[PDB]
């Protein structure tokens, strides 16, 4: 679920800031401790497949 | 003639005059984006069209309506330099104007609210510099021309391999730019037959019922009327006498009391006449010759209602009588002929399963998606939205045009989807060619072929970005609240953005620029490919399409394209070519009215070329240019031969244009074999550049072209007088005629100093203008990498020997002079790009820091305080470039270790040195570093002290700027005061701040100081603006992929001159790789004592053919001779009357040349500097098939003072005692290929190895080892050797057991090999057990 709104501040954020908000952006707008974005925007990734 | 041919002029033989000049190389590829990214004002291609396409997008019957208005492309983030530096892509951002409206529910439309949501962005679009290149991560890259089977109708044959029985079979394809395919097919028993893309055959009628068409209509369609009346009784007929035409009486014919044909008799031409002049209308039939007749429409019982026969069926004697007795007065049958007009479709309705529209519909929808139940509706949507609708369908303006054209229409231009007439009419033109009128066309004509090019294809990817963001809105505006969400919310960045990214990042059309050359990036930039998308594959169309076709002329060049896997499938563009308006090719011609050839020329598609007879680029025409004999060579349709004196239509441009580029910088061209040219135009992109750029001696005249067109050199925008030159800039004063009014001015020119190209070879532009000299516009004021004062020089001449050297040339082999590698002419300076990385790992950061374990205070000097190396020392393999140590705690060591830590109480680091070190074996200075940090992140000391630096650097260069264009304007306003109150003395008294309050008299003058003022203050302000930004993008951290704190790239600069096992070639498809580096001392020399740089092998000349590698030298040699003669003149200091005089007489020898020549040039100042030139040799132009001849070469032998043979006397310079027979010396132009053996070297004894299985594998770019294939196994089979193959496969690779055990032995003295088992098969064994199958190892 805190991936998915991080999802959406990036949609919102993105034309309205003009190319894309900083990595650190969503970071305040998000209630935590904002750092967690990269940790968070890590882990969420799907491991490409060996066969690719 | 311009100011810098006055400093060298190239001698060109060759007659024929140049009526059209080489148009600018680089058209293609900036005229495409120049059309994608534009603002047109209708629906002509372009970001609008594909906007106008796909919207506006309205919601499902909702009302709710997302409209398009009007887009915009921001300025770019980073510059080109800025973009190639730091590494991001050079684009722009795109902002579309998108209006909201809802429709207030249950309307006459009418809107409750529209909001204009201003310019939404999407995605950002790539951008194309000035030479036709895009940067995408900090690199150039070129987007190569498509060719594909254009959109619209195509007829073939598919005669001969299909059954056997011959017969041929006739097929139609309708393709598409965007959309299903329809393809129509004979088959063996002449049924019509119809597929929609590669799937099911259905009977070809099948989808007429689908258009609504009853089989009465089909029939009434595609046959014609057999009229018969039953009048009084029994069986009259209607007759129009031509139907009797190849066929033999049935019965007797006679009718109007005169019997015309008995039977038994075949109707001719006579009886059909016969009946035509006697006008006979009707005739009398047996009731027995219908029994064969096809009945036309529908016959009922008037009386009984009850149907008598159905349309299309084969009517009986009895049938007759059973409708005559209903008072049926007329039976309209079909025309049927076996010859002429065929019963073909008749058939095709008797194999067809269905009778109505809505059954032909099902079987339909059944074919395209089966299985799944049909539905009315479902048939109906997908059979109207194939080839039926604006969205899922169109040919465009090429698929219309080619389409209507093909069916001999009159319409150019039509609707973009098609109609029951279309489909219809392509039915019937297949017909007819199974009918006998008409022809198959041919796949491999390039009128049957079409380019696109990088605007096109870049306007098809966003297409489908809006077509994905069209269901998204679409989907959006579904469940939408009124006035809360507006054209922001739905509409999204990334898809667009990675539409397009993914297009221009990885796709096999877009690659990198091959820029090791000049020849290379423009022989590129023009370049065609039937691959990728749209396009065949290599496995899949054979010979046919890769062969040259007759109307390949002047369109593409014939003799270049790749040797490989795809041949024919790339080629290239010609020199003359041009994209045509619809998109095909079109070429030069120069239009022959009466019996003049005019001067006014023509450009002609390979269809608007067919009929016309095209005379010869190579012809005899003299004073008002008529023909000189009464038949020339000439070629009409797809042939050639001798043609009429007057017939010719038109005739080639020049002899030049059947070639490419590439191929038109062959000297002697005609004299060499097409195999080895197509290998020498191939080779010659492959020259890497030389130190000093020399230039050809053995020239074209199109070396000039490709120098100036190609973007590596520097050319002069407006002409005028050099104020400043610099190794860095350029700075000229414009001349007022060529200059605007305002802003007075100056053109400045920042030159591109070393740095680092993508082939990682060095580009570095010299000045080729000294301080105060005249510039005409359109000159070179710089050359680059490969460039001589011009001109394209993509290696060096050099004095060559044919003749065997103690079997040191053997093959192709080239034995080279000590003299060359220390004129160190050949070498080449690298530069390549290193890249240190700090990443973050679960133990830790990764620190960059100038403290490392394990390392000498040698190994720490070359490094600052930070880390980094200095910028300017040279360094070799093994010495560090980057600090960099990543934490790795609790090493976790044994017993020994442990008491050897006890004895010598080190303490064994957290951490370990992963610091970037140069590659084993190169060595080279380091030009620059950079570094890359997180915005956020601390900037260690060493990155800010190369931002100090860099923000220093661009204080002090914008400020030059802003000083010499300040002072610039102050010097246009200083003359312009002078006119209409001068005051010389006083004025330039004063401050020159202040001279913009004085004023003049009343005149226009006063508003060109007012201009001047403006302008003034605009750059003022300007500057400090841009200062800003500098500073600001300088400081500014670069935004990084995940994990990696900072990035510092090291950039390297190798200087590698020539050693043994390099890769040379000449321009003739001759290659050679350097054996021995010879001493001068063993050099074979002439009786002048002047050494040969290089030994040739002549064996290597008769085989392949390519005498033009020895004309060149011949020619070659006579050019040097009029060197050497100057080059005396000279160092004699004669005279300019001496000098000039045998410089006009070489530049006329002989007879009947086109070159002209001087003294209308300056006798003393212009005439010594030429020859101060020409020293060097003569530069001498050989037009492609206009070239020198051998008279003239040895005519230019004689005034060279050498012989006509081209051979001299030789010595050993080892016995000193003369070589029998003369030997041919003389001038190559040679090239340095990049195979460079330092590149190509490698071994490997153990390395790191594949996880998966355990295999060699390189990690380091230390390499992985050599590949043991079958046929190597084979080859080991045969000879008796089992052991060396056990280890092959066995210890020295898959065993990761026999591997260790190995080296351990081997280190140990002794040789031998415990083997195991081989991973991959222990691997198969559990991949096969892993299934429901058992495999087990047996016994003992
Ligand atoms: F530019 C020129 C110069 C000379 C000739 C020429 N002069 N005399 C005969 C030929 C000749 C005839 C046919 C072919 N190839 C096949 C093309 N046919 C037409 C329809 N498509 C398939 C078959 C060629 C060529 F160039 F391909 F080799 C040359 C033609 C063009």
């Amino acid at each position: 679920e805190t991936i998915n709104k991080l999802n959406r501040i990036s949609r919102q954020m993105l034309q309205e800031m003009g190319r894309e908000p900083t990595p650190e952006e969503l970071a305040e707008r998000m209630l935590m401790p904002e750092d967690k974005i990269r940790k968070v925007l890590k882990i969420a990734k799907e491991p490409i497949s060996m066969e690719t | 003639y311009s100011y810098t041919e006055k400093k060298r002029i190239r001698k060109d033989f060759g007659k024929r005059p140049q009526v059209l000049d080489v148009p600018y190389l680089l058209s293609i590829q900036l005229d495409s984006f120049q059309k994608f990214i534009e603002q047109d004002p209708e629906g002509q291609y372009g970001l609008e069209a594909a906007f106008r396409s796909v919207f506006p997008i309205q919601s499902y019957s909702g009302n709710s309506e997302l409209q398009y208005v009007s887009y915009r492309l921001g300025e770019p983030v980073f510059d080109v330099q800025e973009c190639q530096i730091r590494g991001v892509t050079y684009s722009a951002p795109l902002r579309v104007k998108l209006r909201l409206v809802i429709y207030e529910r249950e309307a006459p439309e009418g809107t409750v609210k529209d909001i204009k949501e201003q310019e939404v962005y999407m995605g950002e679009i790539p951008l194309m510099t000035d030479n036709g290149t895009f940067v995408i991560n900090g690199t150039e890259r070129v987007i190569v021309s498509q060719l594909h089977r254009s959109p619209g109708v195509f007829f073939d044959s598919d005669k001969g391999k299909t059954h056997s029985s011959g017969k041929v079979l006739y097929n139609a394809r309708i393709i598409p730019y965007r959309g299903s395919w329809l393809d129509f097919e004979f088959d063996p028993k002449d049924n019509l037959f119809v597929r929609i893309d590669r799937r099911r055959k259905l009977p070809a009628t099948i989808i007429l019922r689908a258009l609504n068409y009853t089989t009465e209509q089909i029939l009434d369609l595609f046959f014609e009327k057999v009229i018969f009346e039953i009048r009084d009784n029994k069986l009259q007929m209607e007759l129009v006498p031509e139907r009797l035409r190849g066929e033999t009486a049935s019965f007797d014919i006679e009718a109007n009391g005169k019997v015309y044909v008995e039977k038994g008799r075949r109707i001719t031409a006579r009886h059909i006449r016969q009946l035509e002049k006697d006008d006979v209308k009707l005739i009398e039939v047996p009731v027995e010759y219908i029994a064969g007749k096809v009945v036309a429409k529908d016959y009922i019982d008037e009386s009984t209602g009850e149907l008598i026969c159905a349309a299309n069926m084969e009517l009986s004697l009895d049938l007759l009588a059973k409708l005559s007795q209903s008072g049926h007065k007329r039976i309209e049958t079909l025309f049927t002929n076996d010859l002429d007009h065929g019963p073909y479709i008749s058939e095709t309705l008797r194999v067809d399963p269905t009778n109505d529209r809505l059954s032909a519909l099902v079987e339909i929808y059944r074919m395209m998606r089966p299985g799944e139940p049909p539905t009315r509706e479902a048939a109906e949507s997908l059979f109207e939205n194939l080839f039926f609708s604006e969205d899922r369908y169109d040919l465009s303006a090429v698929g219309r045009m080619k389409f209507n054209r093909s069916l001999l229409r009159e319409e150019i231009e039509g609707s973009g989807i098609l109609s029951k007439d279309d489909i219809i009419d392509v039915m019937k033109k297949l017909i007819d060619i199974r009918n006998g009128k008409g022809e198959v066309d041919d796949i491999d004509h390039l009128g049957n072929r079409r380019i696109r090019s990088v605007g096109e294809m870049a306007e098809n990817q966003f297409r489908v970005g809006l077509v994905r963001v069209e269901r998204a809105v679409k989907e959006r505006l579904s469940l939408g609240d009124l006035d809360t969400l507006m054209p922001q919310d739905m509409i999204n960045a990334k898809p667009i953005s990675a539409a397009v990214k993914e297009f221009f990042g990885s796709s096999q059309l877009s690659q990198f620029m091959d820029q090791n050359n000049p020849l290379s990036e423009i022989t590129h930039k023009r370049r065609i490919s039937a691959l990728g998308p749209g396009g065949l594959t290599r496995e899949r169309a054979g010979f046919e399409v890769r062969d040259v076709h007759p109307t390949h002329y002047g369109r593409v060049c014939p003799i270049e394209t790749p040797e490989g896997p795809n041949i024919g499938l790339i080629n290239s563009l010609s020199v003359y070519a041009q994209t045509n308006e619809y998109g095909f090719l079109e070429t030069p011609y120069r239009k022959v009215t009466d019996g003049v050839v005019t001067d006014e020329i023509h450009y002609l598609s390979a269809i608007e070329e067919g009929n016309y007879v095209i005379a010869q680029a190579n012809s005899n025409l003299d004073e008002e240019g008529h023909f000189v004999e009464d038949l020339v060579t000439c070629r009409s349709k797809g042939e050639s031969s001798l043609f009429s004196r007057d017939q010719v239509d038109y005739m080639d441009v020049s002899t030049q244009q059947v070639v490419s580029v590439g191929a038109s910088l062959i000297p002697f061209l005609e004299h060499d074999d097409a195999n080895r040219a197509l290998m020498g135009a191939n080779m010659q992109r492959q020259a890497v550049p030389t130190l000093r750029a020399d230039k050809p001696l053995v020239g074209t005249g199109m070396e000039r072209a490709v120098a100036v067109d190609s973007g590596v050199t520097a050319v002069a925008k407006r002409g005028g007088v050099v104020q400043y030159v610099d190794a860095s800039r350029i700075v000229i004063k414009v001349n007022e005629d060529e200059m605007y009014p305002g802003e007075a001015g100056i053109d400045i020119y920042n030159l591109t100093k070393y740095t680092r190209s993508n082939q990682n070879t060095c580009i570095n532009q010299m000045p080729c203008v000294s301080l105060g000299e005249p510039v005409e516009r359109g000159d070179v004021l710089a050359d680059g990498p490969s460039t001589d004062l011009g001109e394209l020089a993509l290696g060096q001449n050099m004095r060559v020997a044919f003749m065997p050297w103690n079997g040191y040339n053997f093959e192709d082999s080239i034995l080279v002079s000590e003299r060359v590698v220390q004129e160190d002419r050949f070498t080449t300076i690298h530069i390549q790009e290193l890249a240190c990385v700090s990443r973050d790992t679960k133990l830790g950061p990764e620190e960059i820091t100038a403290d490392i374990p394990n390392v000498g205070e040698a190994a720490l000097s070359k490094l600052d305080e930070s880390g980094i190396v200095y910028i300017g020392a040279e360094v070799t393999g093994g010495d560090i470039l980057v600090g960099k140590v990543t934490p790795k705690g609790e090493t976790q060591l044994t017993p020994e270790e442990k008491l050897l830590r006890a004895i010598f109480g080190e303490k064994a680091s957290d951490v370990k040195d992963s610091s970037l070190r140069v590659p084993n074996g190169v060595s080279g200075t380091v030009i620059d570093v950079q570094v890359f940090t997180r915005d956020g992140v601390e900037k260690d000391k060493r990155a800010l002290e190369i931002e100090e630096m860099q923000l220093k650097q661009a204080k002090k260069d914008l400020s030059e700027e802003l000083q010499i264009l300040e002072a610039g304007l102050f010097s246009r306003i200083r003359a312009v005061l002078v006119a209409g109150g001068v005051e010389a003395e006083k004025l330039d008294k004063l401050p020159r701040d202040r001279w913009l309050e004085l004023g003049l008299t009343d005149e226009e003058k006063q508003n060109q100081l007012e201009q001047l003022a403006e302008q003034y203050d605009e750059l003022k302000h300007e500057f400090e603006k841009k200062l800003e930004a500098k500073r600001r993008k300088i400081t500014q951290g670069d935004d990084l992929a995940p994990g990696v704190l900072k990035i510092v790239k090291v950039y390297l600069a190798v200087k590698r001159r020539i050693q043994p096992g390099d890769k040379m070639a000449g321009r003739h498809g001759n290659k050679g790789v350097i054996s021995k580096i010879n001493p001068i001392e063993d050099m074979p020399y002439d009786e002048n004592g002047t050494p040969v740089d290089i030994v040739l092998n002549p064996l290597g000349v008769p085989s392949r053919m390519n005498i033009g590698q020895i004309l060149e030298t011949h020619l070659g040699m006579a050019a040097k001779g009029i060197g050497d003669k100057i080059n005396a003149m000279l160092k004699q200091q004669q005279e300019v009357a001496k000098l000039r005089e045998f410089i006009q007489r070489a530049y006329d020898l002989g007879a009947d040349v086109r070159q002209k020549v001087d003294l209308s040039t300056f006798s003393d100042e212009e005439v010594m500097r030429l020859a101060e030139n020409l020293r060097k040799g003569m530069p001498i132009a050989t037009p492609v098939f206009d070239g020198a001849k051998e008279a003239e070469i040895k005519e230019l032998l004689k005034l060279g003072d050498l012989p006509t043979s081209g051979q001299i006397r030789l010595y050993d310079g080892r016995t000193g005692e003369q070589f029998e027979r003369p030997v041919t010396v003389g001038y190559m132009y040679m090239l340095k290929l990049n195979h460079l053996v330092d590149d190509k070297m490698h071994a490997r004894s153990t390395g790191s190895y594949s996880l998966v299985t355990q295999q060699p594998l390189g990690g380091k770019a230390q390499f992985g080892g050599q590949r043991f294939g079958e046929m190597e196994v084979w080859a080991l089979e045969a000879y008796g050797a089992a052991y060396t193959l056990q280890e092959m496969l066995t210890v020295k690779s898959d065993d990761v057991n026999g591997r260790t055990k190995m080296y351990k032995n081997i280190v140990d003295g002794n040789h031998q090999m415990e083997p195991g088992m081989p991973e991959s098969f222990n691997v198969l064994l559990k991949e096969i057990r892993s299934l429901g199958i058992n495999i087990e190892l047996e016994d003992e």
